[PDB]
């Protein structure tokens, strides 16, 4: 995942001009938790894997 | 009364009534007892709330 305030390709001649450049949605999550779990501090079962819509 | 006819008196003292007497009642109940508040099954339930 890779943040940027420019309307610029990642291969585009401007950007780095490697790799290909997607579109990403959401900020990135550290994999260990996904928030919202017990309203008193107890954890839901978050969820994990990479791609994995869920 | 029986309605018994008298042999030479008249019982005039004795009447049957035709309506009802409203009166002044003293007070009643006071309120309602204790209600139960919120839901005991729910208390402690997880809720999931993280976001995309």
């Amino acid at each position: 995942y890779r943040i940027g305030s420019y309307y610029i390709t990642e291969e585009d001649i401007n950007p780095g001009d490697s790799i290909s450049l997607g579109f990403g949605s959401w900020a990135k999550v550290t994999g260990v938790i996904m928030g919202t779990g017990v309203v008193n501090p107890d954890g839901s079962v978050p969820n994990a894997q990479r791609v994995e819509f869920q | 009364w029986y309605s018994p006819g008298g042999g030479y008196s008249q019982r005039t003292d004795n009447d049957t009534h035709t309506h009802t007497i409203s009166g002044s009642v003293s007070l009643g109940r006071d309120d309602i007892s204790r209600q139960p508040i919120n839901t005991l099954p729910p208390f402690r339930a997880a809720h999931i709330w993280r976001r995309i």
